[PDB]
């Protein structure tokens, strides 16, 4: 009989996970401060690192990767890509990006600017979208935050019918001994109005996630397209797979970043050990040139696949430290 | 702090004393006439925590005999190891109490207690520094029960400052000599609550029920029942009697084991179970051993474990075994049954070893628990306690020796407080 | 030459101590009778080993140390042990009645009673003493007389020598090898107490000591002499600048100089390598690469805690054996690429290195195996704060139900001493936390 | 990078190596409060004492 505690009530990913230790019968949940677990499905917010791993007989895990908010942080991340030579700035799957402070690389960011009105080539950006610098750094004054400015896509790859945006969102299930596991179901995030140039105010054609989309659910279910529609979209339109125009670079960057910061996350030999889900971002231009746009350190899933994932974190992440009486693609580390 | 001063008050307590006595002095080498004769340093080492050094040089309990009536202790100088004792610390009466607490505490025990603490004094004068008391005796019956409250007061007031601890055992309509004994022990207890560190609840109910369900006695004497006593006793004190990696005191003990003043009524517990005359030659398993000590079945206390919490948890291993399979097996049973165990007192199950097993055995386990449950003991006394008094039966025995019904209500109202304390911490 | 008087307070204060003496006494060819043969000045000197050692005209060379128990029977072993010899009685002072593992017990109560007395055999090591530069006090976190005693002491070592530094040892509770329940309490009273007297003090976690004696040393249950014997190795590393010729950390001032730039923050974390089985058949000799990488691992630290996810202040690398600073610069070179080391802004990003020739002596018949090179690194981390949020957590929980508190109150305690420590302890977690994040 | 501070002796060497550069209570408060608590200790005991003789 192995123990577990819950500290995350909102998160629907880990409800699953839960349930299905619960329903293998061989897990017992304790109530969110007994100590005595071997499992620790933690708050998102300043979760206590410091208490794991000082019980004696008991090998514990929990669901979390301390430091991983490097990568999980919009600003945390431009600074970790633009300062670790593994990456670098001539990283070429990442958007030019600065991080922008109100009360900093605000001067930098604007020479650049200028650079791209040499003999104005495309110069729109995004914080929200515009077309000139002086409306995005009056905007983030205004809020009193931390943003990042960063070269906003201009030529996407655009599904058709219906000349419609995207986002493509990867699950990857990084585990205690820094396997790196992607799961084989993606999702396109899609817009459902036709893609703009001219006006950048209008926000449901050039944004693309799940909630903003409320013209909606016109072409697939929830504004979702999975991986064998995509797929087949792609040889009868552009002649090619997405596993060759698409998912080798998807691959390769999930790779580069997390092997990145391995060594400042890594549990391998720490007296207590993590694992992670991640939900890596991906915009597709017209060339079919992925970039990477955001990772998620928190993600959900999408409703279709919730089954099949949460037993694959049970199975890979949890099972194989506390083993009982493949969906992912391992990305060779 | 060295010294622990030994009382035994009444025939239950005298009775009970003897047998820790002779258990005790066979585990330390010492013989009846008080020569040591055996062969580890160990032995010795802690001795003066419970005996006396005469030029002699013999071995002397630093027991204290007390009762009203001459039977019992007549038995005990005559019994196994009756010549060991100090002769100047037989005190005793002639009249007996009649199994009646007033006698004991008000009447008939008020005429011999300071002769019990000159004797007493003698003793803790010549401390190089006392720990403080230890006292055997029974709730039930009248000497142990009131006279023995009336020395533990009395005890208090000329000492202060020192631990007092006991052996209170609690009586069973199963093993009964009087329909009186609720009044008793209920008159008792509220003097146990008030004036006590640390009290051992041997229940005559639990060893009446682990003879005869376990031990496969059909008929139970107090003999058989004293067999586990005297174990247990041995048990919950070898970490004051012997050196060992933890050197307890009963101070320490007390700390330890008491997160709030009141509730220091403690459950025993010992494993492997046996009978006197037929005993196993199988020997037992550090796992077994564990899962034993921590049954209900074990307990010399009759409450379910299971509709309670633990508190505090102090476990005692005797004899040559893993102390790595000692800790793992701890720990094992701790983080699989941890709803049981209350989780604002962090590492409140502690283990200690011993090398020397008791007489007998390879190996044994002794457990000491404060658990919320010893609530159901109080509770039945409680039961007992009102099905007389609602119709005032009996109580003519202690209002003739000038007692008033105003102390029987006030008694009852504190063990139910003492009751309702304990629920107090079982849900939080 | 300036003086070190060493101070042993209670059970695991003596014990350690002892381990520590012993170990001094065999690095310095010391004999267990007190006589040291290459001691060419008979009954005098100001070399560097006589900061720890006076010397009598009989050539008996008799520690700086004073053993202070409420209980009698730890400082009997000192008194009948095999250096029995090497301490004036005078030095060895025991009560009657211990603390019980309270905290109050061991500060007001029996503290009381003792405090002038041991005053008293202190200023009589302290007159001898041709320019004392103040304290090592060794002492338990957990213990009532570790705890409670060695605060009231301390407090008055800052009235009668009031520009002496002081140095702490002390031993930071673990549940493997508990005597309490109660010591989570009495670590964060005496560490209250015990802050603003404390110049620089090196906490050793037993959880640390007790793996690194299991997972290294193959003991399967370490007891407290397999874990004293590892300790006084740390001890002796970290003291060894005082006892022998050198340029870096020669006096205690240097110590809070060189490890603690902010004075509330002045617990520097130990990590030691290499640790080896005696009973290792063959066993390849590790490098200066090999030994400097170790310390960057937690396995190897005096406590469990994660230095990557918090900021330096400090570093020194203190080496024994053959290692010379070519071997040490390409090191740390190449560990600067592969670990994640971040020091506070407003310090530099540097080490300061000590080597002394000499291997670390070993325990003849100790579990450690001798050596041709080892290092004990002193970083000050915002990481060791840890330690501090585990130990807090633990004196909440029991403290919101008011668990044990009567037995603190009955010594004479107030229950708002209990808050105090712990307000106190809430600003150092978060004055760890302003430096660190 | 830059070792500075070299300092050599039979007995071993020390240096500094930089890898790159920046950006009480009185004798009378003691008594008191020991002598507090003392009191404290007293009033309880003789509390106790009183509820002993009643
Ligand atoms: N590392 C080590 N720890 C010890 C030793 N002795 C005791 N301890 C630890 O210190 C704590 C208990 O404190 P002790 O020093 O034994 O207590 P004390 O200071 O003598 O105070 P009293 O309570 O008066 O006995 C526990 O956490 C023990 O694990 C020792 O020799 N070595
Ligand atoms: N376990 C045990 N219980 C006893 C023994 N003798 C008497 N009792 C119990 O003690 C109670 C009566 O008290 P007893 O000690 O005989 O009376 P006293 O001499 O007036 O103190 C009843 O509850 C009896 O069951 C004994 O030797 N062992
Ligand atoms: C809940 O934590 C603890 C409980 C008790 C003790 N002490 C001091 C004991 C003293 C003793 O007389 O018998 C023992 C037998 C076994 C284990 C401990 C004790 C210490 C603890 O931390
Ligand atoms: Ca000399
Ligand atoms: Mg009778
Ligand atoms: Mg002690």
């Amino acid at each position: 009989m192995y123990t577990f505690v819950v500290r995350d009530e909102n998160s629907s990913v880990y409800a699953e996970v839960s349930r299905l230790l619960l329903a293998t019968g061989q897990w017992k949940r304790l109530r969110k401060d007994n100590p005595r677990f071997n499992l620790m499905l933690g708050e998102r917010n300043r979760l206590p690192f410091g208490r794991l791993g000082h019980e004696p007989g008991l090998v514990q895990l929990v669901n979390y990767y301390r430091g991983a908010d490097k990568l999980c942080r919009k600003a945390s991340l431009v600074k970790l890509i633009k300062t670790s030579p593994e990456l670098s700035e001539s990283c070429t799957w990442f958007p030019e990006s600065y991080v922008i402070y109100p009360t900093d690389e605000r001067e930098v960011f604007l020479a650049a600017y200028n650079r791209r009105r040499e003999g104005r080539e495309g110069n729109v950006w995004i914080a929200l979208i515009s077309s000139e610098a002086s409306e995005l750094l009056d905007f983030i004054d205004e809020q009193g935050q931390v943003h990042v400015i960063q070269k906003y896509l201009e030529k996407p790859l655009l599904l058709e019918p219906g000349h419609r945006k995207f986002d493509i969102r990867s699950w990857v299930l990084v585990d205690h001994l820094y396997n790196i596991y992607l799961y084989r179901e993606g999702v396109l995030r899609t817009s459902s109005e036709p893609y703009n140039s001219a006006n950048f105010q209008d926000k449901t054609c050039h944004l693309t996630n799940h909630c903003i989309q409320k013209n909606y659910g016109r072409y697939e279910e929830g504004n979702e397209m999975f991986f064998e529609e995509f797929n087949q979209y792609l040889m009868d339109a552009l002649n090619t797979t997405l596993e060759n125009s698409i998912l080798l670079q998807i691959k390769h960057i999930i790779r580069s970043c997390l092997m990145c910061i391995e060594p400042a996350i890594s549990t391998k030999h720490l007296h207590y050990q993590s694992f992670q889900l991640f939900g890596f971002d991906f915009m597709v231009d017209e060339e079919l040139k992925v970039w990477l746009i955001e990772v998620n350190g928190a993600p959900a899933c999408a409703q279709k696949l919730y089954a099949e994932l949460c037993q694959g974190i049970v199975d890979v992440a949890i099972s194989s430290v506390f083993p009982l009486a493949s969906i992912f693609i391992k990305l060779h580390h | 702090m060295r010294e622990i001063v030994h009382i035994q008050a009444g025939q239950c307590g005298n009775q009970i004393g003897a047998k820790f006595w002779e258990v005790i002095s066979d585990e330390h080498g010492i013989d009846p006439t008080g020569s040591y004769h055996g062969d580890s340093d160990l032995q010795l080492e802690r001795i003066n925590v419970y005996y006396n050094e005469a030029t002699g040089n013999k071995y002397v309990p630093r027991a204290i005999l007390v009762d009203l009536e001459p039977g019992t202790m007549d038995s005990v100088r005559s019994g196994p190891f009756g010549q060991i004792f100090r002769p100047d610390n037989f005190v005793f009466g002639q009249s007996g109490a009649g199994n009646n607490w007033a006698k004991g505490h008000y009447t008939e025990g008020a005429e011999l207690v300071d002769s019990v603490l000159d004797v007493v004094r003698k003793e803790s004068e010549s401390c190089d520094c006392l720990q403080g008391f230890q006292l055997t005796h029974s709730l039930g019956g009248g000497t142990g029960s009131g006279m023995g409250t009336l020395l533990i007061s009395k005890i208090r007031e000329e000492y202060p400052d020192r631990i007092m601890n006991t052996f209170s055992v609690m009586p069973s309509p199963k093993v009964s000599d009087t329909v009186v004994e609720p009044y008793n022990a209920t008159l008792s207890v509220h003097q146990l609550v008030e004036n006590t560190d640390e009290t051992y609840c041997i229940d005559n109910e639990a060893l009446y029920d682990i003879c005869f369900r376990t031990l496969k006695l059909t008929t139970p004497t107090y003999g058989d029942l004293n067999h586990l006593v005297s174990a247990t006793m041995s048990g919950v004190t070898t970490c004051l009697r012997f050196p060992g990696q933890l050197n307890a005191d009963l101070r320490k003990l007390a700390v330890n084991m008491v997160p709030f003043p009141r509730l220091h009524f403690f459950m025993p517990g010992f494993a492997p179970l046996t009978s006197r005359g037929s005993q196993q030659y199988r020997a037992l398993t550090v796992p077994e051993l564990t899962q034993q000590m921590f049954d209900s079945k074990n307990m010399m206390a009759a409450c379910d474990p299971r509709h309670g919490r633990y508190l505090t948890v102090a476990a005692i291993f005797r004899g040559r075994m893993s102390m790595k399979e000692v800790d793992e097996q701890m720990l094992n049973v701790q983080n699989k049954n941890s709803s049981y165990f209350v989780e604002w007192i962090p590492n409140n199950v502690k283990t200690a070893v011993c090398d020397i097993p008791p007489r007998g055995l390879k190996m044994s386990a002794t457990f000491i628990g404060n658990s919320t449950a010893i609530q159901e003991l109080f509770k039945r006394i409680s039961e007992q306690f009102t099905a007389m008094f609602r119709r005032k039966a009996f109580l003519h025995w202690y209002t003739g020796e000038g007692m008033d019904e105003m102390e029987f209500t006030e008694a009852e109202s504190n063990m139910n407080d003492l009751v309702s304390e304990y629920q107090q911490y079982q849900d939080a | 030459m300036r003086e070190c008087i060493s101070i042993h307070v209670g059970q695991a204060g003596v014990q350690i101590g002892n381990a520590c003496w012993e170990l001094y006494c065999l690095e310095h060819g010391i004999q267990p009778d007190g006589q040291m043969p290459s001691d060419k000045t008979i009954g005098g000197g100001d070399d560097s080993f006589n900061t720890f050692f006076s010397e009598t005209g009989a050539g008996k060379h008799v520690p700086r140390a004073v053993f202070v128990d409420l209980e009698p029977t730890v400082i009997d072993e000192v008194r009948t042990g095999t250096y029995r010899q090497l301490f004036h009685p005078e030095q060895l002072i025991t009560g009657k009645e211990d603390a019980a593992n309270n905290y109050a017990r061991g500060h007001y109560t029996i503290g009381k009673e003792i405090i002038d007395l041991v005053l008293d055999r202190i200023r009589k090591l302290a007159d001898q003493c041709t320019g004392l530069q103040g304290f090592l006090v060794f002492h338990s976190f957990g213990g009532g007389t570790g705890s409670g005693f060695t605060s009231l002491l301390m407090e008055r070592l800052s009235v009668d020598y009031g520009k002496k530094s002081k140095l702490e040892f002390s031993i930071y509770p673990a549940p493997q090898v508990s005597t309490a329940v109660v010591e989570p309490y009495n670590s964060i009273l005496t560490t209250h107490t015990t802050l603003e007297h404390s110049d620089c003090a090196f906490m050793v976690d037993n959880e640390a000591i007790y793996d690194i004696c299991r997972r290294n040393l193959d003991i399967e249950r370490p007891t407290y002499t397999n874990l004293n014997r590892l300790i006084s190795q740390i001890v002796s590393s970290i003291t060894a600048s005082l006892r022998f010729d050198g340029a870096l950390n020669v006096d205690l001032t240097e110590f809070q100089t060189n490890l603690v730039p902010y004075p509330r923050i002045h617990f520097p974390l130990a990590t030691y390598a290499p640790v080896i089985s005696a009973e290792k058949a063959y066993h390849e000799q590790l490098s200066v690469a090999e030994i400097t990488n170790a310390c960057f691992e937690p396995a190897n630290q005096m406590v469990k805690c994660d230095p990557r996810h918090g900021k330096y202040m400090a570093c020194c690398l203190l080496y024994r054996g053959d290692v010379v600073p070519k071997d040490v610069n390409a090191a740390i070179a190449t560990i600067k690429t592969k670990r994640s080391i971040q020091f506070v802004d407003w310090c530099p990003t540097g080490f300061k290195v000590g080597i002394n020739y000499q291997p670390p002596t070993v325990v003849p018949g100790g579990d450690l195996a001798k050596v041709q090179r080892a290092v004990c690194m002193l970083s000050n981390t915002t990481a060791i704060a840890e330690a501090w949020a585990r130990l807090d957590h633990k004196f909440d929980l029991m403290y919101a139900k008011r668990a044990f508190v009567h037995w603190y109150v009955g010594e004479g305690m107030e229950e708002g001493e209990f808050s105090e420590a712990r307000e106190d302890m809430a600003a150092l977690e978060k004055d760890y936390e302003e430096v660190g994040v | 990078m830059e070792v500075i501070e070299l300092n050599k002796c039979t007995s071993g060497q020390s240096f500094e190596v930089i890898l790159k550069p920046p950006s009480d209570p009185s004798l009378e408060e003691i008594q008191k409060k020991l002598e507090a608590a003392e009191e404290r200790r007293k009033y309880q005991e003789a509390e106790l004492l009183k509820h002993l003789a009643e």
